């Protein structure tokens, strides 16, 4: 927390003034777009791991100050937009659907370096 | 059928009863390092370099003459092994004449390309050279007995594949002189085939000498017309011209060997 | 499996105008398939193992100044690697070059011994070691 | 409003070359493709080439 | 293996329409590059010439690769257009400056030992 | 570690702004550079006055080949055809042939000096050090053809150059 | 030493010889043929035969990082005097 | 110079002490630029908020080396993947903060000075031994020892006409080049030979990106981001 | 080392990728057909023509992997192999300074869709693999040609296509315009066959076939 | 060096700094070009006791990509850990 910070030290990202909310109403977007995900799904799993998880001491912690190395994700203004991809990459594979078996099984020996 | 089981560093194959061990290793694709064995040429047994350790040896053996038999796994990259060929290698590179450069068989020398996968990569030889003193058996192969590494190669090829005995390994220790103590001219019809035989540059061609190498030389299949054998041949060709004639590996025609005519 | 639009096509696939050999390049070079034999003066045989894609050789002259090797072919000095052969063929028709193949002269097994070159009526004595 | 860099006007073989030129061979090429920073190209080369024979240089 | 995948065109139907308003196109363009690059040659050789590359390959089946040279010939008339390529880079499909290549069997035989 | 690099903290007390004010309407900034080109001028120039006196070189310098030869005077070049098979712009042609002697040397040394890009490989390449490449640089011409080096050409650049190479061989063989 | 063509042309150590059309000389016209007047072969012919007493004697040439590979030749063949291949100059055994 | 497994000669006896003279000396050089062009207004004018780019479109369009750490990124390939001795040194990173060409501009003139930290650690800190690997089979051996000892010709003669043979794989081995991260991408066959090798041009997503800054500046400025691109074209040609 | 010959291993980063190489392999088990992590710490993602969107956006917007940085994609034309070209992206991460490298295999006419929305920095690095190799990239802003010359023909990096090519130019003073001829070179390419017919390191050695 | 105390007081003065303590040029400081003969060291491998090639094979030690999976509870892991925030050079912070 303390005094707003100035810069985030990277040119186009800006500084949010209030990042710990922000970070709170991402984190639960992603675990509700997460229920549309079959449980069995690899990523669900994953997901959950580490959101709500991480959605802890943001929800506890409120100094950002202290969340920096809560996450090891870097500064806030930055884990908030890392945040935004997931819930992005969220929406990417509820259409891929990768679960299923592979679509083709590598024709012949085409692997196997060197020929 | 009765063929035997064994193991080749691991995976196991079958194999007819009396093979050696040299030949049990390529039914997998191992070419274990040779110097004084030919596939159609006798067994010497002499060049030491295709000593491989067996499983639970207590001494290296010979793979040319040893027959292998049931659950013999062939402990090829084995340390020992390495270790045999490395300190065999050695002996036979010390009194090796430093010709490379001069010498024909650079580029295509199994001496020279052992010692870059079967080798090492510096000397602790520290006294002087053997010095051999050439020959003469003819002006269609030259003589150089200094580079000879006694694989004994030769004296077998004269013996039972040209039928001619004129060759031999006259001396004794380190004077192993190979060749025909008494002055003598080899013109067997086939005595141009000795030339490949020899695994150094011991004996080349002489109408060949000093005329080309290896890398540049552009390979040609083709046939032979000198005679009705029709003998199938590799045409060296580089710059646009014919240097030397190499016979090809068809075991119906000519096998690998080729008539001096035609060479 | 792969469903994106399905369509078949049962014409041998050729990629020749795509590619574009010119026309004088594409018939006119007999292309012929081999495994390189080893050099008969060379035991080891990590050659005698995969394909080649070698061309028929056109002329070549002499540079007036220099004695140079002056050639005129383009793909005189190139040659493709394949582990088998059916990829080389289906490497060769692809872009329809004029073919033909060499079988593979596997070496035949050669019924080795020791105690022949030291026999009693069999003529295998070998007469020098 | 766009700026099109036509490149290309300097483009030769060298990865096409490298296919046939030995490793040693083709070490000249990196000294002449970033042709200011002459070392720093050959460094790359030779911290990849070694890196895939397993053997480090000396620390000298 | 026949089961294959529809680059652009599923079938050799839509295949020449999409040579046809390439043709067009390659139809169109030549009164105004004769004009501005300032060549010698007529329209009129400029448009049977056109037929010309348009013929050669006027012989394979595959839907795919038909239309892969019409992306390919979609990549010259831009390139021509917009001044990108040279008088030098459109007069070398004029084929000028090679003598008469030899057809019959006795010029070949006459030239040199080459089929 | 890192260190930033424009992060400036511009005083806004009423004396800075003075500065500011003052570097802007009097032209003190870009004085500071007439001044700066004003001592370079007032300083010696280092052009070095070719041919009268040419750059600084080296021992090991890469310059034109030339072939030498043995205090005999025999050529050093045996064909073993090692730097043509290391030279990576492929300009050194040979063949060789036998001689009457026996000592079967090359009757083709052909460097194509506008192929060459003198990596000096041919220098480490030989193993008697038949090929070096000498420290003359001034080797240029008019004519294409007459870089095309041919054996002779080696032969009578080695007998040239001969005083130079061999003290400069003598003076870095330890390094090599 | 040095011989001289028909054409004058003096003729190289490999034995290059331009006949007498060859219109390839008209390269020469107007210009020098450069040849090297110290042929390698005569000059080496006439350099005096080493004598030592032993049957292998090193060849390395005169300093031996500087000069060339170092060889063993054997010195038993009294019929003629046997020579470093690289060197090129003759040992011989004084009465071996 | 450099050679797979070192180098292919030693120093010349004393150049150290050269280099070190000229060392000294460069440090006042660097000050001649920076009086000369960083505080003069036309330079700045010229130059700042000219061709500013954000560090997220900067790092996908694939930007590398100064390119990055002009617009703020917290990244460099000597400090985060060390590769060879620099992890055994101490230098700053000069990580700008405005993205802009002056911001560059000031980080590659930091560059210099903490290159020049990089001469005087190395100089006080070079080691002795040998210049390339004790493995023949990879390095020449020395010229001593190639007309002595058969193994060393064997192995000189095979590795100047055939060469070694590196084992098959493949890898994208990168380094920081002035210019950006250079990396090399080559696939082995396991002959003596490559197979095909792919050269990470820095200038190649430099000159990607060049219509992304020219957006928003005048001709007269468009040379100013050519120049700061350090997009010399044989590098950028391949 | 008390061998300093050979380079050190790092087994910590080695496992570290290949728990990493399972953790993306769970889950896409319909993209990723093969992972796999060399000796010296490389890690591969074998994926579907199909997955250059999904695995690469995947790959940068992931909270365990952020790999952002589009190092490099190249193509390896390979004869043999069915699939001729092979094109092979190159991933860096700045939040783990890790490298990923994904692989997919493509014939002369399966295109690739265009992976410019994952990574933009992709625009110009189509351009040429177009070029050098042929390989077509769909759906993509511009496929035009920056390295071969204005409509040169054929696609030179393709291991069929000749060193020297076909066209050579010259300025012909009949037109007073730069030409082009075949090739017809002074000096012929004095290939070397240098490929010893002893075997290599025996580590990689093909299994008996 | 030969300049006048009376223009290198111009120099001085006009570029702010005195110049005559570094030059961009050389003198006598530079070792002399006839540098005394070397004796480079051996390798480290060059002892003549045990050194057999079969303990250091560089080439031949390198082994395929290691097989994990193939085609053919959990946590959830990175491919390393996160990067560390440097902090500013105690030297020089901020320019
Ligand atoms: S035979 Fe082989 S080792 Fe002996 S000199 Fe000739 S090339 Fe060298
Ligand atoms: S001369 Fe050649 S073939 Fe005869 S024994 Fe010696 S190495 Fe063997
Ligand atoms: S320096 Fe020597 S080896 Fe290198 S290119 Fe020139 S002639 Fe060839
Ligand atoms: S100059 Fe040296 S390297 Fe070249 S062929 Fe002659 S001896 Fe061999
Ligand atoms: S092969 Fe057994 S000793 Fe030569
Ligand atoms: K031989
Ligand atoms: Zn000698």
């Amino acid at each position: 927390a303390g005094l707003l910070k100035k810069t985030t030290g990277l040119v186009g990202l800006a500084v949010c003034e209030t990042p710990h909310e922000r970070l709170k109403i991402l984190y639960t977007k992603i675990l509700d777009v997460l229920g549309q995900i079959p449980k069995n799904a690899a990523y669900r799993k994953y997901t959950e791991q580490i959101t709500n998880e991480k959605l802890g001491m943001v929800k506890a912690e409120p100094d950002v100050k202290k969340l920096e190395e809560q996450l090891q994700g870097g500064q806030i203004e930055e884990v908030i937009l890392q945040a935004e991809n997931e819930l992005s990459l969220a929406r990417k594979m509820l259409r891929w659907k990768p679960w299923e078996p592979l679509v083709e099984e590598p024709p012949a020996n085409q692997w196997k370096w060197p020929i | 059928s009765n063929l035997i089981e064994v193991f080749v560093d691991g995976q196991s194959v079958m194999v007819e009863p009396g093979t050696t061990v040299l030949q049990a290793c390529e039914k997998v694709g191992m070419q274990i390092p040779r110097f004084c064995y030919h596939e159609r040429l006798s067994v010497a047994g002499n060049c030491r370099m295709c000593l491989v350790e067996i499983e639970k040896a207590p001494k290296v053996v010979a793979a040319c003459a040893m027959p292998v038999m049931k659950g013999w796994n062939i402990l090829t990259n084995s340390e020992k092994s390495k270790k045999a060929r490395e300190g065999v290698m050695e002996f036979l590179l010390a009194n090796h004449p430093l010709d490379c450069p001069i010498c024909d068989q650079g580029g295509e020398c199994d001496l020279q390309d052992q010692s870059m996968m079967f080798g090492s990569d510096r000397s602790r030889f520290l006294e002087g050279k053997r010095a051999v003193e050439d020959k003469n058996i003819g002006p269609l192969v030259k003589t150089i007995m200094t580079r000879c590494i006694q694989c004994t190669r030769c004296i077998r090829f004269a013996s039972e594949i040209a039928g001619v005995d004129d060759l031999g390994t006259t001396g004794r220790g380190n004077d192993m002189q190979v060749g025909t103590y008494i002055e003598k001219m080899f013109m067997s019809e086939l005595s141009g085939n000795i030339i490949d035989i020899c695994p150094v540059g011991a004996l080349t061609s002489k109408p060949y000498a000093f005329t080309a190498r290896p890398w540049e030389t552009r390979k040609t299949e083709s046939i032979d017309v000198m005679d009705a054998v029709g003998s199938n041949i590799v045409v060296s060709t580089r710059t646009g011209e014919v240097m030397r004639i190499l016979p090809r590996m068809h075991e119906d025609i000519n096998e690998e060997w080729i008539s001096d005519k035609t060479r | 499996t792969q469903d994106t639009q399905l369509i078949a096509v049962d014409e041998k696939l050729d990629i020749t105008t795509l590619t574009g050999v010119p026309e004088e390049h594409i018939k006119t070079r007999k292309v012929r398939i081999f495994v390189p034999a080893r050099n008969n003066m060379q035991s080891g045989v990590n050659n005698t193992k995969k394909w080649k894609m070698e061309f028929d050789t056109r002329e070549r002259w002499e540079n007036p100044l220099m004695g140079w090797s002056s050639t005129a072919d383009p793909l005189s000095n190139l040659v493709l690697t394949f582990s088998t052969k059916e990829d080389a063929v289906a490497f060769a028709e692809k872009n329809g070059w004029s073919f033909d193949v060499e079988e593979r002269k596997v070496p035949k097994p050669k019924s080795k011994s020791y105690g022949a070159n030291f026999s009693w009526n069999k003529r295998t004595r070998v007469s020098t070691k | 409003r766009k700026c099109d860099p036509h490149i290309g006007l300097l483009h030769r073989g060298t990865e096409k070359l490298i296919e046939y030129k030995t490793y040693l061979q083709a070490l000249p090429y990196f000294d002449r493709l970033d042709y200011v920073s002459m070392m720093c190209n050959e460094q790359a080369y030779s911290l990849a080439v070694e890196k895939l024979l397993n053997i480090q240089p000396p620390p000298r | 293996g026949t089961s294959v995948k529809p680059i652009f065109s599923r079938d050799m139907n839509e295949a020449k329409r999409r040579v046809r308003e390439l043709y067009r196109a390659w139809y169109r363009e030549v009164p105004n590059t004769v004009h501005l690059f300032q060549l010698d040659i007529s329209v009129k050789q400029g448009r049977d010439k056109v037929r010309e590359m348009f013929m050669k390959n006027a012989h394979v089946t595959d839907p795919r690769v038909v239309d892969l040279l019409v992306i390919k010939g979609k990549m010259e008339l831009e390139e021509t257009i917009n001044v990108w390529k040279q008088r030098t880079h459109i007069m070398r499909f004029f084929h000028e400056t090679e003598a008469p290549r030899p057809t019959d069997f006795l010029s070949k035989f006459y030239v040199g030992h080459d089929p | 570690t890192y260190k930033f690099v424009n992060m400036r903290e511009p005083s806004m007390d009423m004396k800075s702004v003075t500065d500011r004010a003052a570097q802007t309407l009097l032209w003190t900034e870009l004085v500071r550079g007439l001044g700066m080109t004003l001592s370079y001028l007032f300083r010696e120039p280092a052009t070095i006055n070719y041919p009268f006196e040419k750059g600084p070189l080296s021992p090991r310098f890469r310059g034109e080949h030339a072939l030498r030869r043995y205090p005999s005077g025999e050529e050093r070049c045996i064909a073993c055809k090692l730097c043509e098979a290391v030279c990576p712009a492929q300009a050194i042609t040979i063949e060789a042939e036998p001689r009457a002697d026996g000592s079967r040397r090359t009757t083709r040394y052909d460097i194509d000096m506008t192929k060459c890009i003198y990596c000096g490989f041919c220098q480490e390449a030989c193993p008697v050090d038949a090929i070096v490449e000498g420290p003359n640089f001034e080797f240029s011409t008019e004519t294409h053809e007459e870089l095309l080096y041919n054996k002779e050409k080696l032969l009578n650049n080695g007998d040239k150059w001969e005083a130079e190479i061999a003290a400069n061989i003598q003076a870095d063989y330890l390094y090599r | 030493g040095v011989r001289t063509s028909p054409t004058g042309e003096k003729v190289t150590h490999t034995g290059q010889a331009y006949d007498d059309g060859d219109y390839r000389r008209v390269r020469f016209s107007d210009r020098q043929k450069e040849v090297n007047e110290n042929f390698a072969i005569d000059l080496i012919a006439e350099q005096p035969v080493s004598e030592v007493g032993s049957r292998v004697i090193s060849c390395d040439g005169g300093g031996g990082a500087l000069g060339h590979p170092r060889v063993y030749i054997n010195l038993d063949k009294e019929t003629k005097t046997g020579t470093c291949g690289y060197c090129g100059l003759q040992f011989r055994q004084p009465h071996h | 110079y450099i050679r797979p497994g070192g180098v292919h000669q030693d120093l010349p006896l004393g150049l150290l002490d050269d280099i070190y003279e000229f060392s000294k000396n460069f440090s006042f050089r660097i000050d001649e630029l920076e009086e000369m062009l960083t505080n003069n207004r036309i330079w700045r004018n010229r130059t700042v908020d000219i061709g500013v780019v954000t560090a997220e479109d900067a790092l996908n369009y694939g930007f590398s080396g100064v390119m990055l750490r002009g617009s703020g990124i917290q990244w460099d390939l000597r400090k985060t993947q060390p590769y060879d001795v620099y992890d055994q040194v101490e230098f700053d990173v000069p990580i700008g903060s405005r993205g802009d060409c002056y911001d560059r501009y000031l980080c590659r003139v930091e560059e210099m000075r903490q290159s020049l930290r990089i001469i005087s650690q190395c100089l006080n800190k070079m080691p002795p031994g040998e210049i390339k690997v004790d493995d023949a089979k990879v390095s020449p051996p020395k010229r001593a020892e190639m007309k002595t000892s058969m193994e060393s010709l064997i192995h000189h003669f095979k590795l100047y006409t055939e060469g070694y043979q590196v084992p098959p794989g493949a890898t994208y081995t990168a380094i920081e080049a002035p210019k950006g991260e250079f990396g090399v991408y080559l696939v082995s066959d396991g002959s003596s030979r490559p197979y095909r090798c792919k050269i990470k041009a820095p200038g190649f997503a430099h000159l990607a990106g060049l219509d992304k800054m020219s957006k928003g500046h005048m001709l007269a400025d468009v040379v100013a981001i050519i120049g700061t691109q350090d997009i010399v074209f044989g590098e950028v040609d391949r | 080392d008390t061998r300093p010959t050979i380079r050190p291993r790092n087994d910590v980063v080695h496992k570290q990728l290949s728990a990493f190489g399972q953790y993306v392999a769970e889950i896409l088990p319909k993209y990723v057909q093969q992972v796999q992590v060399s000796c010296f710490n490389e890690l591969e993602i074998f994926i579907h023509p199909d997955g250059v969107i999904p695995v690469l956006t995947f790959l940068r917007d992931h909270t365990n992997a952020q790999f952002k940085s589009l190092a490099d994609l190249t193509a390896v034309d390979v004869p043999t192999r069915q699939n001729r070209f092979e094109i092979v992206y190159n991933l860096l991460s700045l939040r783990f300074n890790s490298q990923i490298r994904v692989k997919t295999y493509t014939d002369e006419l399966t295109p690739i869709e265009s992976s410019v929305t994952v990574y933009k920095a992709a625009n110009w690095y189509e351009r040429e693999i177009w070029d050098m190799f042929g390989v077509f990239f769909a759906n993509h802003p511009d496929l035009r040609r920056i390295l071969t010359g204005y409509g040169f023909e054929g696609h030179p990096f393709r291991k069929d296509f000749p060193l020297s090519g076909y066209v050579e130019l010259r300025y012909d003073d009949e037109v007073k315009r730069v030409v082009a001829e075949p090739v017809e070179l002074a000096q012929e390419f004095r290939k070397f066959d240098l490929n010893s017919p002893w075997e290599a390191f025996p580590a990689y050695r093909q299994p008996p076939e | 060096a030969s300049a006048t105390r009376v223009i290198q007081l111009l120099r001085n003065w006009a570029s702010g700094r005195d110049l005559q303590a570094k030059l961009q040029l050389r003198y006598q400081e530079i070792s002399k070009r006839t540098q005394p003969p070397p004796k480079l060291p051996v390798g480290p491998s060059h002892k003549l006791s045990n050194n057999y090639y079969c303990t250091r094979d560089g080439r031949r030690e390198a082994m395929p990509p290691s097989i994990v999976m193939s085609s053919q509870e959990k946590k959830a892991v990175t491919p390393a850990p996160p990067i560390k925030r440097w902090e500013l050079s105690k030297d020089q912070p901020y320019l």
